[PDB]
Formats: structure tokens, C-alpha cells, sequence
């Protein structure tokens, strides 16, 4: 089995800059049997390069394929806004396998997250459950750290995080952290805090509320 | 299966494997010479050693086909090139003895240095003095210290080298080691084109007698100019002191141009200023050279040439060898490795090197064993004629590096021809006399107790050059030259120099050049280029006497075309020397 | 018949045969669109024998064969009727009365390696020339002298195949070329392969 | 002008079987094989197999040899993929593509790739059953910075299967809205949050209504979000 | 019936570009292959290009990168775009229709030919001088002197007088200009009855001269 | 490519003669051989295709033969209209069809002496500064002829150029022009302008002269 490894997983670059994506194989791959694919969010993959070098029909000339043996490269000469997507290399030299994909991300200045916290609604408590949402709004880079505190007790295993796609206009992210607790467990404690550590914050921002208030 | 077709079948197996292994070795050398690293040294040696082992095995296998039973001359030449025994006939003791002497003599030359606190090497130290110094005693010190320090160390080794080499040559059925070297010009079995090894001596001596008047008048002129710098040391009738010839050995008198220039206030033609102002590039230089060969009907350079050649300095981080070299890696891979600078000398060198490439490309259709010049002098002769045509004012004017209003100058031309004579004409008596001494030493005509005695007897008589210090038989002044210490034949430079003007004359006659030969450029003459190609295509497959005929129409080496090149200078020299002593006395000595 | 002949399968195949072991594809019971030939920018070799390349979409044949292999650039001239050389003599021989087309193109970007590609072989030694469309895949040792070889390679006893050893810096005459030979056969048999609308 | 159109979404329970169709148009159908590729949510691409549209020869990935069966109909120029013995891991979008990596006639590798791709079919495998979403208000803070931006939102909790459509003020609000990707909960149901940022002054004068539609359960919900 | 008419010839500088045009009549042009063939004194007839009925085009290696054949079936027209013209392209070019009888292929109809000259020299219009008859049968003619490049067309009485006409091959003069003589031999009785006029055409310079010749 | 070789290069034959021309192919081309005729000033005319099929409109005296590698074109009875160069062409290898070198067929006929005329330079030419004197030898056979310019009985050299027509397709003769070119200054230096014509159709050289004064 030939495993294709694409590094890095996420490539942050400014628009118009030159992008070079690497595809490394566990065995020597015939150039005749390596291909590249682009996939935008919510769309189907489209073929960019086949035969390691040949551009597919209708692919702009800024896309280029190179490399041989175990190391292959896809080059975008000048990144357009439409070029920021996930790219997969593919081989059919032995069986057929895809790489893991590299996400081409718009590089941006550091934007600190605006932090908001929401207590559970009374309607949800009547339903026998309580979920607390913490919002990080319009931040970059994507790597934020979010900690849930309940009466100073660090929470683990009961929180889920969801992140938006990168914004088309301001190139920031938004992230939701949802702490989920039992009705009885929520009413058992008092202070619920969401503490956010991010590169853009001079010190960690903590948002909190008291259960009754 | 006859033995002749078995050899054909064997050569087919050899030719296939040889091209692959030679390419790997050749490409490995390129990777080193362009990218000096200890890793590439190992790659160059590993591939080169694997090639030498393959040749070793195949040469033994080739000797299983008795050459006297192979009638086909092309097959006979191919087998002959592999069947070369050489030093392999010597015993293991004598083989190790000669290789030890060769490596020792070579290292003594490469590492020898005169010292006193601080030491000076030959290059650049002593050579800078011999080329630039105007002090009689400083040049005498450098000249004498080199021969005493290095030559005396080589002297006892060379005596053993001569005995071991002659023993090797007699084992290969040659008369002596000089007869062995003259084997490169030997042609047998081709009636009307044969050439005996002894005929080389007769042809060299016959042609040398005809250049003596030109050299004697140049010697007379240079002597007269040299005395205006060393009036208290130079006799008007004697030989020239060996340490005053702008060179460590007097091989070239080019450095004497500053002292002997006939019209020193008139400048020489340097188009480097025109190239720089026009913002020329190294690739532009080679494109103009490529245009030159296309103009005579030769092919363009290959796509691989433009992609793989290194035509510029590889920058500061990557170290490379900057000697101008043309590379025939085989299998259609042609490259030039040159650290080109935007200058006229590199412009002329690019034509010279690409002349090798054009010669390489021409004989690429020949079998692997036949892919070389017709003899040791052919390749450089083809290179020199390209620099000759490109350096002409007409060519430089046609390519726009000289304004079309450029003035014809009799004096500037005499300046040019004289500087050419200092490098070309002056080299031939030194070159002939040197190889004559070696030939007689190998032949045993000079006893060991008279090596240096007869050496300086010849330099006085033949070259017109006398030693400033008397040397007894502890010296070995010939071995103080690179080619003598490093076991290289030297007559190659004599024959090559004669061939190149035979080529230039014949091609300009085909180009219907009207006027002086030194002003001819073969540009845009497909008739000349086709006549040239008729020789280049042969390589080693035909006798060099036949290959030479394909260019000049004659089977023999001829010096008269060389004389026609210098005919304008020779006429001017005869006039200048009327008031001067021409010829030398061998009795006078500075000591 | 509505199915198109699979010419694309041959010209755009990832791997090609060694010339001594040349591959044969039988194309039949299909409609052929020679548009793959006509829409080539001719750095590609394209020589046809017996019929003209314009008159191909008006033709019908009982069978089309597609032979394919890799050779050196200097050997492409041997893939023609009446030729001589190692390839025509010992590897792939077209008949004098050949009716078909020979198509070739440089494949240096696919079949060369810096380390040398030794996977492509050709037959260098055989005591007789091939008949047309003969395929010799034997690796018996070739007896080049009077003494028997007894299955051992050695003096006068040569392994008959050799590698091209393609490297990307080779000259064009030594660079690899992929070759497809289309042979157009017509016997006393119903036609199976026709041009568009015949 | 080539289009490959796939069947609509399928929701299955473990152990069941699913068959996905792929109607190709606009090219010589029998000259190109069909390749099937699936993509789990958030994961990379995973090739499943290849079928020749000419003779029906098939190549499958070892991961699926026993479970997958591919079929083609030349008449309707349609490819089929059947996957038996479904598991929760099989919840993925399944793509059909026009294949130029193997030959339809001879079955040998070709210089090319998957040039044309279908829109994809979402197949969800879970033991859960169709349920409409519970919608809860994410009320803005009682201590919102009056001279600044304030955040409010909507919680779309416990629904199955994907997808949910969320709009704000029936589309009258679109600037500042972030509707997050759904996350599968340990219960087996999907959950979602949708938030909007607004001026704090506007909080007393503007009404904000969360519009939630879940077609897989014929559920449509409108939750008013109020400060308290 | 079947006619092919060459056009677009003349002088062009080395490295220049020029388009030949060929107009066809008397057959369904869309249904036939078209070819370009050229002729040189040294190399003879060389095939230059082929265009089929399906958009397929063919070239030899000598022109593969430089020449482009095209056809315009809407106007029964054929074209040859020539770029990077070298001196060796100096030739008479014929457009020809191709046909086959089964497998055997042939060129059945050819145009008049058009002369292409690739030279650094400049165009020069001819000077036309009368060769008046002397004072049986008598001879008269026109001297077409000092023109470049070839060809000049010469006719008599707008083509009415073809019998007894001898237009001589053009002689290249040391000046690098061609000169040509055209004569017609006529009855002495008619020197008063008929006016003999040579029509000289040099398309490379748009020089058209009708010179009258009288005793 | 296939290299075609035609023999003979040139051929002199009489009217009514059976002419035979040969065509050699570098390899067997079966019957894929065509023959063409080309007359001076005209495009090639297809005569034969598939080695033996007579093209429509080609007179029946033309015929082709041969298969494989040697091919022949035959004219059963040479007509005056047959003087032309004849090319073969292989149609086996395509698209790179190749042609033979050509076979030029000259026609033999009885001796015909030239009619000789001399033309003084026109006044219009003299105004331009140059004088051209033209000597015309009309409808003669054989082609060999010698013309010499004598200016006041001094034989001229290097200041004349000759031109000869192709053999006439009707009467199989040749015509020749000789043009003496002089500067307007040089033209007036002399008085008697004569051209002397030697041809095997005449018993003695024929001289046509004029006095510049006219
Ligand atoms: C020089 O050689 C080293 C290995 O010795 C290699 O890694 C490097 O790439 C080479 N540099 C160039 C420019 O070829
Ligand atoms: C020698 O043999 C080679 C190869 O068989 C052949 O090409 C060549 O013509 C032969 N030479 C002679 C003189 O027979
Ligand atoms: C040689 O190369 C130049 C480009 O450097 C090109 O313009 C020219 O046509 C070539 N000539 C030949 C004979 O290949
Ligand atoms: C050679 O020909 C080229 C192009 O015709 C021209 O530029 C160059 O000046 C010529 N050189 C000579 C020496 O005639
Ligand atoms: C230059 O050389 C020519 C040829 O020998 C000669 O005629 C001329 O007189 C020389 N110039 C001068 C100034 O003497
Ligand atoms: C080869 O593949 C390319 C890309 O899939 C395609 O455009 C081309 O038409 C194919 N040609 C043949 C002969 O298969
Ligand atoms: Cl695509
Ligand atoms: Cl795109
Ligand atoms: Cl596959
Ligand atoms: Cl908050
Ligand atoms: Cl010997
Ligand atoms: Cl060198
Ligand atoms: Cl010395
Ligand atoms: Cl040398
Ligand atoms: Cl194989
Ligand atoms: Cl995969
Ligand atoms: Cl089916
Ligand atoms: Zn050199």
C-alpha cells in the first residue's frame, strides 16, 4: 500500500503569494500515476493536475505540477482568492490512494477573539438538561485555547467545540464551545467560567456568570 | 563463426555497456567539477573506479581475439584501442616502481616551493616574478631556485623513470619510450595513407627548417628590444638569457609583449567595453558563438547543452572548477563548464570550447572507441581556428562590437601579428627542442653524464637561449617543466600549431577570402563549413592523414600555411632587422 | 455498433512494453474516431503506410491491432517497412506490405530516471532476423562463437537482452520515445472497425 | 457540458444496505469507467472502487471487497454503488466520478485522474431515528457593554439527521451571523449553534427571531430571542 | 472546369512572415483535401502541407514550426501562413487538390504557382523599352530591364497576340536586378495595319506598363 | 522518407519515338506510384496514378508500368507537346509524399537555321543613361549557337548576357537573345554595332549590323 503524506496540514499564506504544496509517498510513484485535486467547502473535488505535470482541462496556468519518485509538488504561482481551498494529491501507481489534504489558508494579521458566554435557557432546564455556550468571535489564527471552569473545577470530556470556515471578507474564524451538563449537576454549582487563551490577547480573557443571576 | 565476426559481436556488447558506464563516470566528474564536495569526490571516484575496472576486464577480454586475423580496419582499430597492454607487461615490482616514481615526480612539482621564514610556490609566486619582473637578478633567483630546489630532487627519479619506461616500451615491441609516444601518428594497412613512427621525426625536422628564418628574425627583434631593458647583460650576438623570456622556461614569449611591442602607443582591440555597455551576458556570448557555427552550416547546440551547461559562476556558496572545459559525456549529452566573465577573452574562449563541442557532435555517430580527434593535435587545432575567425575585426564589426567606422590600421595589425608570433612562433623551437631531447634520451643517444650538457647545447643552438648559471648533472631542468615531470608528450603542441593554420588557410580558400590570411573569418561560408565537417565526422575512424586531406587536400603536415599567416610580420621583421644582428652564437654565456 | 474504439487506452497508457516484448491490443467491434491523431501538435511522429491519414474516417477494416513499446529516438526510423537495425531485425519487424500508421512521441518526462531506468530492454543478439510481427521473449544465452555456452554467460556467450538505461539528460537520439503501431487488417470477413458513419 | 448527477440523500440504520445511482451524460459513456469516492464529514477522500462501463469489470479497495458491489446500465448511462452491512463509520458523502486512471476496455492504468465529479450523495448511518430539533435561546448578557457590540444566538439541539437550515429574521439579518457546523453528540443526535452580533443600542429596539428548518423531520421552528 | 488560382507571392525579408492564398472553383471544395507543394531548382518538388476534410493538418519537419495551413470552405479558399521565412524557402508554391482511387492517393489538380522570394534586397520596378522593328517577316519586342524580384508578366495586345511570341527567361544582372526581353515575330505587311503593344506586369511593385512599339 | 530515383536525367528523342522513363523507389511501394508531367511555365499535370491507371484526359500514348520498386513511364509515340519534365511520386508513405528528381525529355527535329535580327537601343532608354543592344536568333535547332558582338569590329567580352527559351512545344525549336549593355557615354564612343551568328544551320556566319546614326 502506498501512503501519500501531505505537509503541512494547513498552509497560511497571503493572497497573491506563491504556494508550494508537498506530497510525499511511502514508495516510489510513477509520475504517470499521480494527480492533484482541489476541493472548496461544500463542493466536489475537481482535477487540477494529472500525470504529475499535465494541467487538466480548464485549469488556469498558475497551477503547476512537478516532482518525481517519492516527492511531488503542486505550485500555485500567484494565489487568487478562489485558490484558498483544500488540495489532495492522488496516486494510482499501486492500487489507488489519496493524501490527507493540505488546507491553503488566507494569512491575516493577529485578531483577538471577542468572547461571549451564554447560560442555559429556563426552557432547556425544564427539559432536564443544561448546556452552556461560549463564543469566540472573529479571531485569527485558528489556534485558540478554551477552558471550562465550574466552581474552579477544570472540566474535561463534557465540552464540544465547533469552528466556522474562514470568513470570505475579513479572513477571521469563529469558534463555539458548548459545555453540556445534567440538570441536577448544573443546579449543584454556582460559577460557570469560560477562559480563553489566544495569541492576540495580552492575557487570558475569562467570561463568567453566576447561576442564579 | 569466424574470429572477425566474433570480434564484431564482442564489440557490440562492449559498446553498449561502455556508453552507460562512461556516462556515469563522466556525469559524476561533472557533478564534482561543478559542485566541489566530499560527497561528490566519493561519487566521482566510485564511478570512475567502476569504469576503470570495466576497462580492465574488457581489455583482457579483447586480447582473446588475435588482431592479425581481423581484416576489417574499423574492427581492427577498435580492438587495438582496447588491447593496449602498456605498463601491464612489466613485473609487479617494476609496475609499482614506475607508478611510485610517477606519483613522486608529480608531487615534487606540485608541492615544491623555494623557501627562506617564508616560501614561494611556483603558482602564483615564481610565475608572477618570471612574467612581470624587470630585475635581472630577481628573475635569475626565481629561475635558478626552482631548478635547484625542484629539478635536483627529480633528477635521480627521472633516470629510473627513463629506464623503466624504455623497459615498458621494449616489452611492447617499440624501440624506446619515444617510439611509443610517436605511435599516436602511426598509420598501418591503409595504402596511400600509411605513416611510420620514424616519419614524424623527419616531418618535424623538415618543417622546422622552414620556420627557422621566421623564428630567427623574431629572435633577432626580441633580442634587440630586450637589450633596451637589460643593456649590461645581453650580448648583441649571443643567445637570450633563459630567465628573461617572460616565462619560467621560455615556453611562451607572450609576456615580452610589453617590452617588444612595435607600436606601443597604439592600443589593441578590446571589445570588452562594447560588450559591457551593450549589457551583454554569458548566454549572449554563447548564442553569438552558436550563431557563428550555424553560419557555416553546423548544427545548433542541443537543448541539453543549454539546460545542463554551467556558463556562469555558481555564486559564492557553491565552489566549482573554473577552467574552461568542453564535456562529451556521451549519449548525446554535450556540455561546456566555463566561469564566463563578460569580456573579449571569454568571448573567444566560448568559440574555442564550442569548437570542441561541434567536433564532439560530429563524430557522435562513430563507435564509442572511435569518438576522438584524428590525432592528439586535431581537437585543439579545431578550437584555435574559431578564436582566429572570431577575433578578426571583420567578425567583431559584423556582430556590431566594432563600429562600422572602425579604422584600418597597419600598425595595430603588426602589433597583433607580433604578439601572435610571441605565443605561436616562439613556442615551436622550444617545443621541438624539448621533445627532441626526450626522444634522444629515451633512445639512449645522450649518456646520463651529459644530459644537462646536451640539453643546454640544444637550447643554445636550436632555441637561441643560453643558461645564466652553469648546471652540472645534479640538475634536471627539463623535468622542472610540468609535462616532463608528469609524463606527457609534448610534440602535440608543435603538430597542433601547424595543423590549425593548415585548417584556416584551407577553409579561407574555400570561403574565397581575398587578402591577408590573418584577417579572414569563415563566417557565412557553408562551403568552408562543409569541408570542415568532412573531417570532423570521421573522428578516429580514418587515418589522420586522410582526415587532414579532407580539409587541406594534402596528406602531410605543412608549415607553409603557418608562414603565410605571419607573412606580413615576416616582411616587416626583415626590414626592422636590417640594422640588427640576426642569428646567435652558442659560445657566449652570461657567466 | 455505438462503442468507440479504445484508442485512448493505448496512447495514454501509463506503462509501455519493452520493444522485445512488445504489447498487442486487438481493437474490434467498434467505431473509430481518429480525432486523437488529427488533434496532435506535430512534435509527434506521424507516418502512415498504404492509406492516407485524411481518408481514415471513411474506412472500415476487419481488425485493428495496436502494438506499443518504448525505443530510443534514434530507433524510431526503424519502425517502418523495409528498415534495418537492432530493433527492426531483432525486436519488432513490420512487413514490406505494411498497411497502417506509426505514431511516436518523446517520453523523457515519464521513462527516464536520474538513476537510469533499466526496466526497458531490447534484444541485441539473435542468430536470425525476425519475421514480420514476430515476438521473441526468450532469454537463452546467445552463442556468438563455435563453442557451446551450456547456459552460462561468458566469452562469446552473451545474454541477449540489454537495458536502454534512460536518463533525463540524454540527447534526443537516446531519450525514450513511446511508439504505437496501428495495423489495419482487411480479410474476407465482415468489417468490425469503421470510421464515423463509415 | 458533461454532468454526472447522483441520487438524493439516504439515511440508513446499521446493518442495512444502500445503493447510490449516478446518471452520466454528455460524453461517450462506454469509453470511460466510473470510480466511486467517499468523504466522511471533516475527513479526507477515500477511494472505494472502479467499474468498467464497457464490460462491467470491477476493481475494489480491500477495505470494501466483501461489502461493495458496483453495477452499470448502458441504456440509461448510469452507474450504481451498493454497500452492504453498513456501519456508523460509513456516514459519508459518496461521489461518482468519470475515471481516466484505468481503461474501460483493457483494464490497464491510464495517465489521468477523476476529471468530472458528481455533486455527491449524503449517506448517514446511525441507530438514531428522525427527530426535529429542540431550539433554545442564547440570550444576550444582562451586563452587555452598552457602548459597543453585543452577541446573541440560537441553540439547535438534539436533531437527526443532517441537515438543518438556520436563518435570522427570515433572512433580514445576514451581516454578523455565524452558523456553526453541526457536531454529532454522544447520544447519536446532531447539535448546532447559530449566533449573531449586533449593536448593544439596537437590543432594545430590534426584535431578533431564529428561523430553524429541518426537512428530514418536516420540522420548522421560530424562536424569539429576548434580553432578560 | 476545375481551377486553382495562386495569390500572395512576392518579396519578403529574411525572418519575415507572409500568407499565400489559393482560390478554388469547379468542385465542392469542402469535400476534397488540399495541399501545398513547392519547387526549387536544386531540391525539386517538395510537399509542404496537407489539410484534410476533418480539420486534420500535416507538415514535414522542415516547416512544422513555421508554416500553418488553413482552409475556408465558406469561400472555397486555402491559405498558408508562413513565419520565420528563411532564404531556403524561396520557391514556386503550388496549391493542389488531393484525391484517391481507393487506397492510392494522388494530386489531380494544381494551381498556376506563386513565386516567393526571401531576400534582403529591395523591390525595384522594371523599366520597359521598345525594341522597334528594323526598316518578308520582321521582328519586334520589348525590353523589360532592371527589376526585382521575379516575376514580370508580359503579354501582347492584352493577350490577343500569342502566336510567334517568345518571352525570354530573366537574366540576373551583376547589379542584382533581373532583365527580360519579350519579342514577337510579325508579317512586315502588318507593320502599318496593326499596333503591337506589350503589357508588362510586375506585381511585386504594382508596376503596369503598356508600351506601344512602332517602326 | 522514401527516396525516389529517376533515370534518365535528360533524353533527346524524335517525333514518333517510343520513349521509356524509369522510376526507382528506395523500398517496395507496391503500386503506390504516380507520374506527373510539367511543361515550362506550367504546374505539374497528373498523368498516371496507381502505377498504371491513366488519369482522365491524359492521351492514350502515355502509360505507366511497374510494381514494387521499379516503375516505368512510356510514351508510345512522342508528340511535340510532350517536351516537359516528368516526375514520379510515391504515395505509399504519408503525409510526407515525395517526388523523383524529374526526367527532362527533349525532342529531336531537323536542323533549322535561325532568323537573325539586331535592335538598336531606343531613344527612351538612352534618356535613362544606358544603351542595350539586342541580337535575336529566332526558331533554330539545335540549341547550340554562338553569337559574338563586334563594336567597330572589336570583339566584345563580358558586357553581354544571353538568354534562350525553352524548346517550343509546336515546332520544337529554340530562340535566343543576346543583349549588349553599354553606358550612354560608352554607347556614343563607337559607330558600327554588329552581332555575328554561327549556327550549324548556316553555311557561314551571319552578321546583322546597324549604324548608331540610324
Ligand atoms: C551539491 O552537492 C550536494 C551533495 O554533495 C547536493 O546535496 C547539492 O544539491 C548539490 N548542489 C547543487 C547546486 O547541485
Ligand atoms: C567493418 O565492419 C563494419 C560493421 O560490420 C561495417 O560497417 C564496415 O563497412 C566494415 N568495413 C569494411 C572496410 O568492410
Ligand atoms: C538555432 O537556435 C535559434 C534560437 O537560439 C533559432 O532561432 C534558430 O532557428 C536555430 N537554428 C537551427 C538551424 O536550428
Ligand atoms: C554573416 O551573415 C549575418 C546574417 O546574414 C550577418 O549579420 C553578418 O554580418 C555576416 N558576417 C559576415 C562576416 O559576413
Ligand atoms: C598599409 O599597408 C598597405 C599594404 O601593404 C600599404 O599599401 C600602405 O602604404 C600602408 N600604409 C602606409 C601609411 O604606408
Ligand atoms: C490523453 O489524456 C488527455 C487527458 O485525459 C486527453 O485530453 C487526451 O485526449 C487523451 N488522448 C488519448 C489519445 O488518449
Ligand atoms: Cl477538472
Ligand atoms: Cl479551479
Ligand atoms: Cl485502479
Ligand atoms: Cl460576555
Ligand atoms: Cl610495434
Ligand atoms: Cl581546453
Ligand atoms: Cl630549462
Ligand atoms: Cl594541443
Ligand atoms: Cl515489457
Ligand atoms: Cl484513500
Ligand atoms: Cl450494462
Ligand atoms: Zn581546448
Amino acid at each position: 500500500e502506498i501512503v501519500l503524506t501531505q505537509s503541512p496540514g494547513t498552509l497560511s499564506l497571503s493572497p497573491g503569494e506563491r504556494a508550494t504544496l508537498s506530497c510525499r509517498a511511502s514508495q516510489t510513484v510513477s509520475s504517470t500515476s499521480l494527480a492533484w485535486y482541489q476541493q472548496k467547502p461544500g463542493q466536489a473535488p475537481r482535477l487540477l493536475i494529472y500525470g504529475a505535470s499535465s494541467r487538466a482541462t480548464g485549469i488556469p496556468d498558475r497551477f503547476s505540477g512537478s516532482g518525481s519518485g517519492t516527492d511531488f509538488t503542486l505550485t500555485i504561482s500567484r494565489l487568487e482568492p478562489e485558490d484558498f481551498a483544500v488540495y489532495y494529491c492522488q496516486q494510482h501507481d499501486t492500487s489507488l490512494t489519496f493524501g490527507g489534504g493540505t488546507k491553503v489558508e488566507i494569512k491575516r494579521t493577529v485578531a483577538a477573539p471577542s468572547v461571549f458566554i451564554f447560560p442555559p435557557s429556563d426552557e432547556q432546564l425544564k427539559s432536564g438538561t443544561a448546556s452552556v455556550v461560549c463564543l469566540l468571535n472573529n479571531f485569527y489564527p485558528r489556534e485558540a485555547k478554551v477552558q471550562w471552569k465550574v466552581d474552579n473545577a477544570l472540566q474535561s470530556g463534557n465540552s464540544q467545540e465547533s469552528v466556522t470556515e474562514q470568513d470570505s471578507k475579513d479572513s477571521t474564524y469563529s469558534l463555539s464551545s458548548t459545555l453540556t451538563l445534567s440538570k441536577a449537576d448544573y443546579e449543584k454549582h454556582k460559577v460557570y467560567a469560560c477562559e480563553v487563551t489566544h495569541q492576540g490577547l495580552s492575557s487570558p480573557v475569562t467570561k463568567s456568570f453566576n447561576r442564579g443571576e | 563463426s569466424t574470429i572477425e565476426e566474433q570480434a564484431k559481436t564482442f564489440l557490440d556488447k562492449f559498446n553498449h555497456e561502455a556508453e552507460d558506464l562512461f556516462y556515469q563516470s563522466s556525469l559524476a566528474s561533472w557533478n564534482y567539477n561543478t559542485n566541489i564536495t566530499e560527497e561528490n569526490v566519493q561519487n566521482m571516484n566510485n564511478a570512475g573506479d567502476k569504469w576503470s575496472a570495466f576497462l580492465k576486464e574488457q581489455s583482457t577480454l579483447a586480447q582473446m581475439y588475435p588482431l592479425q586475423e581481423i581484416q576489417n580496419l574499423t574492427v581492427k582499430l577498435q580492438l587495438q584501442a582496447l588491447q593496449q597492454n602498456g605498463s601491464s607487461v612489466l613485473s609487479e615490482d617494476k609496475s609499482k616502481r614506475l607508478n611510485t616514481i610517477l606519483n613522486t615526480m608529480s608531487t615534487i612539482y606540485s608541492t615544491g616551493k623555494v623557501c627562506n621564514q617564508e616560501c614561494l610556490l611556483l603558482e602564483p609566486g615564481l610565475n608572477e616574478i618570471m612574467a612581470n619582473s624587470l630585475d635581472y637578478n630577481e628573475r635569475l633567483w626565481a629561475w635558478e631556485s626552482w631548478r635547484s630546489e625542484v629539478g635536483k630532487q627529480l633528477r635521480p627519479l627521472y633516470e629510473e623513470y627513463v629506464v623503466l619506461k624504455n623497459e615498458m616500451a621494449r616489452a611492447n615491441h617499440y624501440e624506446d619510450y619515444g617510439d611509443y609516444w610517436r605511435g599516436d601518428y602511426e598509420v598501418n594497412g591503409v595504402d596511400g595513407y600509411d605513416y611510420s613512427r620514424g616519419q614524424l621525426i623527419e616531418d618535424v625536422e623538415h618543417t622546422f627548417e622552414e620556420i627557422k628564418p621566421l623564428y630567427e628574425h623574431l629572435h633577432a627583434y626580441v633580442r634587440a628590444k630586450l637589450m633596451n631593458a637589460y643593456p649590461s647583460y645581453i650580448s648583441p650576438i649571443g643567445c637570450l638569457p633563459a630567465h628573461l623570456l617572460g616565462d619560467m622556461w621560455g615556453r611562451f614569449w607572450t609576456n615580452l609583449y610589453s617590452l617588444t611591442v612595435p607600436f606601443g602607443q597604439k592600443p589593441n582591440i578590446d571589445v570588452t567595453d562594447a560588450m559591457v555597455d551593450q549589457a551583454w551576458d554569458a548566454q549572449r556570448i554563447f548564442k553569438e558563438a552558436e550563431k557563428f557555427f550555424v553560419s557555416v552550416g553546423l548544427p545548433n547546440m542541443t537543448q541539453g547543452f543549454w539546460e545542463n551547461s554551467m556558463l556562469t559562476d555558481p555564486g559564492n556558496v557553491q565552489k566549482a572548477v573554473c577552467h574552461p572545459t568542453a564535456w562529451d559525456l556521451g549519449k548525446g549529452d554535450f556540455r561546456i563548464l566555463m566561469c564566463t566573465k563578460v569580456t573579449m577573452d571569454d568571448f573567444l574562449t566560448a568559440h574555442h570550447e564550442m569548437g570542441h563541442i561541434q567536433y564532439d557532435m560530429a563524430y557522435a555517430a562513430q563507435p564509442f572507441l572511435l569518438r576522438n580527434g584524428a590525432n592528439e593535435g586535431f581537437h585543439e587545432a579545431v578550437g584555435e581556428i574559431m578564436s582566429l575567425s572570431a577575433a578578426t575585426p571583420k567578425h567583431l564589426k559584423s556582430i556590431g562590437l566594432l563600429s562600422p567606422d572602425f579604422q584600418e590600421d597597419n600598425e595595430t595589425e603588426i602589433n597583433f601579428l607580433l604578439k601572435q608570433a610571441l605565443t605561436i612562433v616562439g613556442t615551436l623551437p622550444f617545443t621541438y627542442m624539448l621533445e627532441k631531447w626526450r626522444w634522444m634520451v629515451f633512445k639512449g643517444e645522450i649518456p646520463k653524464d651529459q644530459w644537462m650538457k646536451k640539453w643546454w647545447e640544444m637550447k643554445r643552438e636550436i632555441v637561441g637561449v643560453v643558461e645564466p648559471v652553469p648546471h652540472d648533472e645534479t640538475y634536471c631542468d627539463p623535468a622542472s617543466l610540468f609535462h616532463v615531470s608528469n609524463d606527457y608528450s609534448f610534440i602535440r603542441y608543435y603538430t597542433r600549431t601547424l595543423y590549425q593554420f593548415q585548417f584556416q588557410e584551407a577553409l579561407c580558400q574555400a570561403a574565397k577570402h581575398e587578402g591577408p590570411l590573418h584577417k579572414c573569418d569563415i563566417s557565412n561560408s557553408t562551403e568552408a563549413g562543409q569541408k570542415l565537417f568532412n573531417m570532423l565526422r570521421l573522428g578516429k575512424s580514418e587515418p589522420w592523414t586522410l582526415a587532414l586531406e579532407n580539409v587541406v587536400g594534402a596528406k602531410n603536415m605543412n608549415v607553409r600555411p603557418l608562414l603565410n599567416y605571419f607573412e606580413p610580420l615576416f616582411t616587416w621583421l626583415k626590414d626592422q632587422n636590417k640594422n640588427s644582428f640576426v642569428g646567435w652564437s652558442t659560445d657566449w654565456s652570461p657567466y | 455498433i455505438t462503442n468507440l474504439c479504445p484508442f485512448d487506452e493505448v496512447f495514454n497508457a501509463t506503462r509501455f512494453a519493452s520493444v522485445y516484448a512488445w504489447n498487442r491490443k486487438r481493437i474490434s467491434n467498434c467505431v473509430a474516431d481518429y480525432s486523437v491523431l488529427y488533434n496532435l501538435a506535430p512534435f509527434f511522429t506521424f507516418k502512415c503506410y498504404g492509406v492516407s491519414p485524411t481518408k481514415l474516417n471513411d474506412l472500415c477494416f476487419t481488425n485493428v491491432y495496436a502494438d506499443s513499446f518504448v525505443i530510443r529516438g534514434d530507433e524510431v526510423r526503424q519502425i517502418a517497412p523495409g528498415q534495418t537495425g537492432n530493433i527492426a531485425d531483432y525486436n519488432y519487424k513490420l512487413p514490406d506490405d505494411f498497411t497502417g500508421c506509426v505514431i511516436a512521441w518523446n517520453s523523457n518526462k515519464l521513462d527516464s530516471k536520474v538513476s537510469g531506468n533499466y526496466n526497458y530492454l531490447y534484444r541485441l543478439f539473435r542468430k536470425s532476423n525476425l519475421k514480420p510481427f514476430e515476438r521473441d521473449i526468450s532469454t537463452e544465452i546467445y552463442q556468438a562463437g563455435n563453442k557451446p555456452c551450456n547456459g552460462v554467460a561468458g566469452f562469446n556467450c552473451y545474454f541477449p537482452l540489454r537495458s536502454y538505461s534512460f536518463r533525463p539528460t540524454y540527447g534526443v537520439g537516446h531519450q525514450p520515445y513511446r511508439v504505437v503501431v496501428l495495423s489495419f487488417e482487411l480479410l474476407h470477413a465482415p468489417a468490425t472497425v469503421c470510421g464515423p458513419k463509415k | 457540458q458533461v454532468q454526472l448527477v447522483q441520487s438524493g440523500a439516504e439515511v440508513k440504520k446499521p446493518g442495512a444496505s444502500v445503493k447510490v445511482s449516478c446518471k452520466a451524460s454528455g460524453y461517450p459513456f462506454t469509453s470511460y469507467g466510473i470510480s466511486w469516492v467517499r468523504q466522511a464529514p471533516g475527513q479526507g477522500l477515500e477511494w472505494m472502487g472502479w467499474i468498467s462501463t464497457y464490460n462491467g469489470n470491477t476493481n475494489y479497495a480491500q477495505k470494501f471487497q466483501g461489502r461493495v458491489t458496483m453495477t452499470t446500465d448502458t441504456s440509461t448511462t448510469t452507474g450504481y454503488m451498493e454497500l452492504r452491512r453498513l456501519r456508523s463509520d460509513d456516514t459519508a458523502v459518496y461521489y461518482c466520478a468519470r475515471d481516466y486512471t484505468r481503461g474501460a476496455w483493457f483494464g490497464e492504468s491510464l495517465i489521468g485522474g477523476f476529471d468530472n465529479w458528481g455533486q455527491g450523495t449524503l449517506v448517514t448511518v446511525s441507530s438514531a431515528s428522525t427527530k426535529g430539533p429542540s431550539v433554545f435561546p442564547l440570550a444576550p448578557s444582562s451586563k452587555s457593554t452598552s457602548g459597543g457590540t453585543a452577541a446573541l444566538g440560537c441553540l439547535v439541539k438534539d436533531y437527526f439527521p443532517e441537515p438543518v437550515t438556520v436563518s435570522w429574521n427570515s433572512g433580514a439579518l445576514t451581516s454578523g451571523v455565524h452558523t456553526f457546523p453541526a457536531v454529532l453528540q454522544s447520544s447519536g443526535l446532531y447539535s448546532l449553534s447559530s449566533v449573531v452580533t449586533v449593536p448593544s443600542s439596537s437590543l432594545g429596539t430590534q426584535t431578533y427571531i431564529c428561523n430553524v428548518n429541518h426537512k428530514p423531520s418536516n420540522t420548522k421552528v421560530d424562536k424569539k430571542v429576548e434580553p432578560k
